[PDB]
């Protein structure tokens, strides 16, 4: 609903984060964002209109949706650095639940 | 490029009814598909009110006045009928379109009431410390109105705070403090009252009225008096509040000689050809007392 967690890991460490939620009727909307003095917009998924990267053509292996009316909103991370380091939240629009957000504050060490 | 139009405060009145703008601006050329509209109370867990493009209408008093199935949602403006006192707060109005994901505002809701305005004037009368003259009052307003005196006269004001009728709504009373005199009696001060529901300042006058005896005053004799001079006349000029009711005219040794014949507030003075040394009284006659005044008369 309104969850903050601190994730830590090194340079060249894999970390997927996964925003976990189930729905009485169905799935609106989700998206994915990094947060700093802007919110930058990473991915967005509709089960109707489908997926939408907001940067290149390869993001095939950048997010991942796994649907019982369960579902797993992933954003895949691979050999970090310390720029990938920041707030990543994540927005779930459910119906009739409303909106779910967790924000994952991503620490390279 | 795809924004939220909405202002950042929205001024409502108490008990009636509010409506609270939101609309998403889309440039012509670009192309979105908006799932739903949502309304939400800062600090209150779940929705308040919620449009979807396929299920409708959904809320906790509340009504999307242009939300519609079937059109394309761009207008999320909101009305809330009947306002209260717990009604004023911040509230999120959020777009989830595709493909520009969340967007939404922060709109302040102001919860108002227009105070009733009247001023006083306090009749007082003569006294060393200082009294309040005149009163301001801003009846069941909602935030507390602002009152200010305008008035080179320098009074320093009592300003206090009462509960209103109403729930939520303040009474503000100012009392302009001054020590009476004579010399402040009939001068107007105004009275300045400043609230949000008010375009411009309400601006209130009052007259002071200060009740004190008879300033009497003679004027006339110059020394410069000959014998068997020209009739001259001699005016006691009183000023009183309220106005003299009589004058009378007489000396400290009994009553007035036969040159001197009373008028009134007049005395005229007939030529005489033996010197006299005679000192005047003016007796001036008021509701609150009588004051006098002398004067000595001198010819050779
Ligand atoms: C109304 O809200 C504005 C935005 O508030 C922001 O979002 C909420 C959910 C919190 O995270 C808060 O800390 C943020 O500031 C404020 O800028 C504005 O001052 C508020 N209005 C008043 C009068 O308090
Ligand atoms: C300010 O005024 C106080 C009196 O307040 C008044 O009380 C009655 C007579 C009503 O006219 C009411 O509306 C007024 O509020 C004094 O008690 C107080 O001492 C004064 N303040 C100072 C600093 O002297
Ligand atoms: C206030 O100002 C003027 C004051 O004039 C005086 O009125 C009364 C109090 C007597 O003392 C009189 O001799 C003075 O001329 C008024 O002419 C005016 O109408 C008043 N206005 C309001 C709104 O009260
Ligand atoms: C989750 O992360 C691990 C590495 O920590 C990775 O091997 C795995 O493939 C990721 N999961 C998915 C579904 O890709
Ligand atoms: C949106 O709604 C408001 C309030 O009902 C209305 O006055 C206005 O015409 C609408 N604005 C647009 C741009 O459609
Ligand atoms: C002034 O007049 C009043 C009323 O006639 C009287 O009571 C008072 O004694 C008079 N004063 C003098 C000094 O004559």
């Amino acid at each position: 609903v309104n969850t903050e967690e601190n994730v830590y890991a090194t340079l060249g460490s894999d970390v997927n984060l996964t925003c976990q939620t189930q729905t009485v009727g169905f799935f609106v909307q989700m998206q994915w964002s990094k947060v700093t003095n802007k919110i930058d917009l990473i991915a967005v998924y509709h089960p109707q209109y489908g997926f939408y990267c907001a940067y290149g053509r390869p993001c095939e292996s950048l997010v991942t949706f796994t649907e019982e009316n369960g579902s797993k909103w992933t954003l895949h991370l691979r050999n970090m650095s310390s720029s990938v380091s920041g707030r990543y939240e994540c927005m779930l629009v459910l119906y009739p639940e409303g909106i779910q957000t967790k924000i994952y504050n991503l620490l390279i060490q | 490029d795809v924004v939220v139009q909405a202002p950042t405060q929205v001024p409502g009145f108490l008990g009636d009814s509010v409506t609270l703008p939101c609309y998403l601006q889309v440039p012509n050329m670009e192309v979105t598909h908006v799932s739903q509209l949502t309304w939400a109370r800062h600090g209150e867990s779940g929705s308040m009110a919620v449009f979807h493009q396929t299920q409708g209408p959904s809320y906790s008093r509340l009504e999307f006045v242009a939300a519609r199935l079937g059109a394309e949602l761009r207008n999320a403006s909101l009305r809330m009928f009947g306002l209260r006192v717990e009604d004023e707060g911040n509230y999120t109005c959020l777009f989830v379109t595709f493909p520009q994901g969340s967007r939404s505002v922060d709109i302040w809701l102001r919860v108002l009431a227009k105070p009733q305005n009247t001023a006083e004037v306090q009749k007082v009368q003569l006294t060393g410390e200082p009294v309040p003259m005149a009163r301001c009052v801003s009846t069941g307003g909602r935030p507390p109105a602002q009152i200010t005196w305008h008035s080179d006269l320098g009074g320093m004001p009592n300003t206090s705070q009462v509960p209103g009728f109403l729930s939520g709504t303040v009474t503000v009373t100012s009392l302009w403090i001054l020590v009476p005199s004579s010399q402040v009696d009939g001068k107007n001060v105004t009275c300045k009252v400043e609230h949000e529901s008010f375009e411009k300042p309400q601006l209130l006058t009052v007259n002071l009225t200060v009740y004190y005896p008879p300033e009497v005053s003679i004027s006339g004799y110059d020394n410069n008096w000959y014998l068997g001079q020209n009739e001259a006349t001699l005016t006691c000029d009183a000023r009183s509040n309220p106005e003299p009711t009589g004058y009378n005219w007489s000396t400290t040794m009994g009553p007035l000689p036969p040159f001197a014949v009373a008028q009134g507030a007049q005395l005229l003075i007939r030529p005489v050809d033996k010197p006299i040394n005679t000192t005047l009284i003016c007796n001036v006659t008021n509701a609150l007392g009588a004051r006098q005044a002398e004067l000595t008369v001198q010819v050779k």
